[PDB]
This record gives C-alpha cells, sequence and structure tokens, in this order.
C-alpha cells in the first residue's frame, strides 16, 4: 500500500518562505491532483488547496505551491505569527482504490 | 455553511460494537457524496470509508475492511458508520467528510470538515 | 449589504426548481 511521504515538521521565520514536499506513488498523485489541508491543533482540518494551485474562497494568495511529476509542493510566503498547522496532502490511488493521506508536517514559529 | 453534526461516539468495550451518525445541513445530501476520515491525537489523519450519492459503498480501509459497515439515507440526510471487532488501534477521532464529487474517483476534495466524535476502545 | 436567504431556516425535500428572466413610478401588477 503506496504512503503520501512528507516531512515530519518545519519551522520558518515570519517572512520566509516556507516548502512543503507531498512524495506519492505514480498512480496516486500522477492521476488526480494532490488536496491540502491545513489543519490548526485542537481543530477541525481546513481545505487549503483544491487542485494543487487552484485555492478555495477563504485562502490567502500568498498560499501558493506546484505539483510536478509524482511531487506535491507547497509554497507559503508572507508568513506571520499564528499561521502554524500541520499540513495534510490527500490524493486518492486509482490502484489501491482508497484515499490516501500524508503523514502530515509541523509548521511553527517560535 | 455545512454543518456536519458528529454523535454516538463514546467509550467502549473490545468485542462490542458501535454506531456513528453524522448530520448533514447547509447543503443537499443526496448531491454530495459523503466520506469518513478519523485521525487518533498524536498520529496523521487515516481515511475509513467512503459512499457516493446512489449510496453504493466506494470501499473501506484495508485494516477496517469486512468489520466497518457504511450506509446513508438521502431521505434523512443521515450517513452512519457500523463498527465491529473495535480494537485499540481502531481507536480515534473520527471527523465526517463532505466530498464535492460524487464518483470521488479523481479531483475529489474534501469542502467541509465535521468537529468529530471520540471512540475510545479499552476494558 | 444583501441578506440573502434570510427567509427560511430549514429547505429540505425539493421537488420543483425553475429559473427565468425576473419577473420584476413604475406599477407590476400580478395575478
Ligand atoms: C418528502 O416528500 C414526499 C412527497 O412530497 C413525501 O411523500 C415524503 O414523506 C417526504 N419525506 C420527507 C423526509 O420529508
Amino acid at each position: 500500500q503506496s504512503v503520501l511521504t512528507q516531512p515530519p515538521s518545519v519551522s520558518a521565520a515570519p517572512g520566509q518562505k516556507v516548502a512543503i514536499s507531498c512524495s506519492g506513488s505514480t498512480s496516486n498523485i500522477g492521476d488526480n491532483f494532490v488536496s491540502w489541508y491545513q489543519q490548526f491543533p485542537g481543530t477541525a482540518p481546513k481545505l487549503l488547496l483544491y487542485d494543487d494551485a487552484r485555492r478555495p474562497s477563504g485562502i490567502p494568495d500568498r498560499f501558493s505551491g506546484s505539483k510536478s511529476g509524482t511531487s506535491a509542493t507547497l509554497g507559503i510566503t508572507g508568513l506571520q505569527t499564528g499561521d502554524e498547522a500541520v499540513y495534510f496532502c490527500s490524493t486518492w490511488d486509482n490502484s489501491l482504490n482508497v484515499v490516501l493521506f500524508g503523514g502530515g508536517t509541523k509548521l511553527t514559529v517560535l | 455553511e455545512v454543518q456536519l453534526v458528529e454523535s454516538g461516539g463514546g467509550l467502549v468495550q473490545p468485542g462490542r460494537s458501535l454506531t456513528l451518525s453524522c448530520g448533514a445541513s447547509g447543503f443537499t445530501f443526496e448531491d454530495y457524496a459523503m466520506h469518513w476520515v478519523r485521525q487518533a491525537p498524536g498520529k496523521g489523519l487515516e481515511w475509513v470509508s467512503g459512499i457516493d450519492w446512489n449510496s453504493g459503498v466506494i470501499g473501506y480501509a484495508d485494516s477496517v475492511k469486512g468489520r466497518f459497515i457504511i450506509s446513508r439515507d438521502n431521505a434523512k440526510n443521515s450517513l452512519y458508520l457500523h463498527m465491529r471487532s473495535l480494537t485499540a488501534e481502531d481507536t480515534a477521532l473520527y471527523y465526517c467528510a463532505k466530498d464535492v464529487y460524487s464518483e470521488s474517483g479523481s479531483g475529489s476534495y474534501y469542502d467541509y470538515w465535521g468537529q468529530g466524535t471520540l471512540v475510545t476502545v479499552s476494558s | 449589504m444583501e441578506s440573502e436567504f434570510r427567509v427560511y431556516s430549514s429547505a429540505n425535500n425539493c421537488t420543483f426548481e425553475y429559473v427565468s428572466q425576473p419577473f420584476l413610478k413604475n406599477l407590476r401588477e400580478f395575478v
């Protein structure tokens, strides 16, 4: 069973660009665009990116990122305090016929 | 605004069964596919079950296959998950998920997430 | 400042839908 791979935790100073990488098998990420979810600790997950770069209403333009090949990249710019959250990349797998959820990356500011 | 009410989650013994009920409001229930996602605290999100407009079962997580049953009623606007052979691994927080794509085959993302209920499986 | 859908709270069991050109010192008579 393919598992989406994400770095455990990332820390950056406010105003520093943040890159998050999601690693998946060709059948999952290659067939359908990954969906990013921003979950604040102790809160229900909120969709951050739909169909890769496209952003759902209520998501800041500074949030960005491009998926190339089997890797999905989330780019965060103009980072601020209180933006700390756990990010999950989710892409359904045609071969596995099950939705796949990434381990998650713990973004934070000191 | 879509609100996903969560209930039927409580401390339960391992060799027992438990039903989880999700309440759907602010959108047509039949029009949008509904999915179950659980996340144990300190662990990554894990997809558990999926269903569609025709109420056909999209599938179950391999770990929960044959122990979990998913069903929904379009008229009642509610979906119910039946859990059997509950284990410590099963213990997690089950959040209702609203899916924009009924087939959920491709480009399917969860527009809204339920607050969730805490299933605890212990002796 | 549009207050929309404030005319009801629950909407279930839809049975008929229809969208067309809107009906509306000008008199607007209806029957
Ligand atoms: C829905 O409407 C139909 C016909 O108007 C009626 O027979 C049925 O009982 C209704 N069900 C609910 C749940 O409102």
